[PDB]
RNA sequence: GAAACUGCGAAUGGCUCAUUAAAUCAGUUAUAGUUUGUUUGAUGGUACGUGCUACUCGGAUAACCGUAGUAAUUCUAGAGCU
RNA sequence: UGAUUCAUGAUAACUCGACGGAUCGCACGGCCUUCGUGCCGGCGACGCAUCAUUCAAAUUUCUGCCCUAUCAACUUUCGAUGGUAGGAUAGGGGCCUACCAUGGUGGUGACGGGUGACGGAGAAUUAGGGUUCGAUUCCGGAGAGGGAGCCUGAGAAACGGCUAC
């Protein structure tokens, strides 16, 4: 419902308010990752080519890409990823927890989107310290194996 | 009419120091104080310093007059500095102590960041 | 239980270190290392409670983290290192060297060593064999791996190793009428000349070795150990000269000592 | 140098005796029937060039800054950095 | 080697090869080839892999445990005992699968039942012999409310880790 526009081009973010249906019809049925064009999703945003990817809903619980159903799964997850990022969880250790559908759908109450369109000489004295070592490693190699080898 | 006689000695140049067990006899005398020793074995010593001597586990025999204790005349102070435990460098004036209030000390803070 | 041991209960600790009983719950646990962690001694064991130099675990720690306490030719500021039979343990600052050895009551002593005899150690081999490319290499008890080994030195014998040149000099053939120290069991510390030697198909080898002065024993091939070829040892034996007396002859001693003086 | 990434430990300690009567356990074997971070010691050619002496260097990510949902938890989406 | 087609070598290949250092520290300090931090160079820290060692583990051989016959047969279609071939395991192995054989235990007490039964080092009492006990600070095993299943990791069927009932 509520949506955050982000720019990637200059670096500036804000929030806004949306509440009419036939604005927000083409917003709905939407997966993650798709643009929309945001002229009828507002008069003010033409041109712009708005990316619908992220957002949550309330009960806090956010949409995952990959699961495409209205409605609140739970799945087990590995941390570090989208949806788990679970701190200090013992790595390996997986969490069963709540998650949205990628699809829009109506329950949600925030929504992110983006624009698409705006209308040493040390390291040298290592190089050649590891050279020399193994030049003299195989030296050594034919000083005692030969000298083994006379008796 | 106290004296002071000290066996079991031996010289650490590890780490510096004279380390001993001191024997002290104190007769008529309740118990001779750790500050009144430190300036007697000072002066028969000549450590040019009197406060890198520390001297420690005291008991007072049963009977009383004989009393044990260990010392440790270290050479230099920057020597007793580094190689020392704390405490009794705080008991002989040369560091201080801290209170502690272990709530959050570590546990509600690693809850945020 | 579900992986290593880390911890060691003074009383779970080997008999031969000599430690207390109320000084403590744990012992220091010899880390892992290059002897036999139950035939060995900390450097911690030989720093507080034989030497004396600390009163502490944190005093040995600073003795070790100043690089002084050198073992075997190279500083090992472990505080767990499993020192042991013939080990060579150095500090340059005193100038001090020292030789673990067996003591004839069961234990280990320090004994002192100029350095002519502390330049090098002496061990015995555990196996010799082949290896990638086809060349032979032993395996010691000290765990020392050799390569390229004498064509006649074999296994169970013993080999002495200078810590600069790091390699064989000389060797004693394990056989028989070659002073021997057994080094585990109840006759650990006894030096002697080995007598006879016995097998058993499919069993541990017996060693019949003779005292000194006299009396004779045995033992099993693991525990004994050649010094030097002959009677004359190769390594300064300790203040008993390898003779383990008896209860009423170390009396006698005492005694004797107490009635000269 | 605080935060954070990375690495390591968290498989030790500790507590209890519920289950379990050749089972666990003790003494004694065996592994030539096996895995073993680590310690310690030794060890290691050719990466392509038609074996005729080496030939080029990638972004993103946390901490940070910023916008947020959730009543909510070392719950959680997104933008900008390195 | 007590004992091996062992150690190991050579060969023919084979892998969509894990690997064979794009790492980090100080102390500077002999001497010009273009006098150019210049020809250079040591002491370490970390890390990859192999073998051995060690810390161990996991299996495993023999002998040994309380009361009970109002517990004399138990096991076996669906693993019981063995064989062969394989699969899986780090690895032996009915651990599991396919086929075949008809075996294994027992009056020397199996199977079954009781145990207010974790085992041992040991404790109390003791002329000797014994009798009873041993939850407990040392060693070993097993559990983390009851079961079951797994991630990471060298090491866990972990519970001051997770998943489900
Ligand atoms: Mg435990
Ligand atoms: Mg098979
Ligand atoms: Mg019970
Ligand atoms: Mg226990
Ligand atoms: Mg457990
Ligand atoms: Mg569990
Ligand atoms: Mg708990």
């Amino acid at each position: 419902m509520k949506l955050n526009i982000a720019n990637p081009t200059t670096g500036c973010q804000k929030k806004v308010e949306i509440d009419d249906d036939m604005k927000l019809r083409n917003l709905y049925d939407k997966r993650i990752s798709q643009e929309v064009v945001g002229d009828l999703l507002g008069e003010e945003f033409e041109g712009y080519i708005f990316k619908i990817m992220g957002g949550c809903d309330k009960q806090g619980f956010p949409m995952k890409q990959g699961v495409l159903t209205p409605g609140r799964v739970r799945l087990l997850l590995h941390r570090g990823t989208s949806c788990f990022r679970g701190h200090g969880r013992r790595v390996g250790e997986r969490r069963r927890k709540s998650v949205r559908g990628c699809i829009v759908s109506q329950d949600l109450s925030v929504i992110n989107l983006v624009i698409v369109k705006k209308g040493t000489p040390l390291t040298l004295q290592r190089k050649r310290a590891r050279i020399a070592d193994k030049k003299k490693r195989i030296a050594k190699k034919k000083s005692e194996a030969a000298e083994y080898q006379k008796l | 009419a106290v004296t002071l006689r000290t066996r079991k000695f031996m010289t650490n140049r590890l780490l510096s120091r004279k380390q001993f067990v001191l024997e002290v006899i104190h007769p008529g005398r309740a118990n001779v104080s750790k500050a009144d020793l430190k300036e007697r074995l000072a002066k028969i010593y000549e450590v040019k310093d009197s406060n890198c001597i520390f001297v420690f586990k005291f008991r007072t025999h049963f009977g009383g007059g004989k009393s044990t204790g260990f010392g440790l005349i270290y050479d230099n102070l920057e020597a007793a500095k580094k190689f020392e435990p704390k405490y009794r460098l705080i008991r002989n004036g040369l560091a201080t102590k801290v209170e502690k209030s272990r709530k959050q000390i570590k546990e509600r803070k690693n809850r945020t960041k | 239980a579900r992986g290593l041991k880390k911890h060691l209960k003074r009383l779970n600790a080997p008999s031969h270190w000599m430690l207390d009983k109320l000084g403590g719950a744990f012992a220091p646990k010899p880390s892992s290392g290059p002897h036999k962690a139950r035939e060995c001694l900390p450097l911690i064991l030989i720093l507080r409670n034989r030497l004396k130099y600390a009163l502490t675990y944190r005093e040995v720690q600073s003795i070790l983290m100043q690089r002084h306490i050198m073992v075997d030719g190279k500083v090992r500021t472990d505080k767990t290192y499993p020192a042991g039979f013939m080990d060579i343990i150095s500090i340059p600052k005193t100038g001090e060297n020292y030789r673990l050895l067996y003591d004839t009551k069961g234990r280990f002593r320090l004994h002192s060593v100029r350095d002519e005899d502390a330049k090098f150690k002496l061990c015995k081999v555990r196996s010799v064999q082949f290896g990638q490319k086809g060349i032979p290499y032993l395996n010691t008890y000290d765990g020392r791996t050799i390569r390229y080994p004498d064509p006649l030195i074999k296994a169970n014998d013993t080999i002495k190793l200078d810590l600069e040149t790091n390699k064989i000099v000389d060797f004693i053939k394990f056989d028989v009428g070659n002073v021997v120290m057994v080094t585990g069991g109840r006759n650990t510390g006894r030096v002697g000349v080995i007598k006879n030697r016995e097998k058993h198909k499919g069993t541990f080898e017996t060693i019949h070795v003779e005292d000194a002065q006299g009396h004779q024993f045995a033992t099993r091939l693991g525990n004994v150990f050649t010094i030097g070829k002959g009677t004359k040892p190769w390594v300064s034996l300790p203040k008993g000269k390898g003779i383990k007396l008896t209860i009423i002859e170390e009396q006698r001693k005492r005694d004797a000592a107490a009635q000269a003086a």
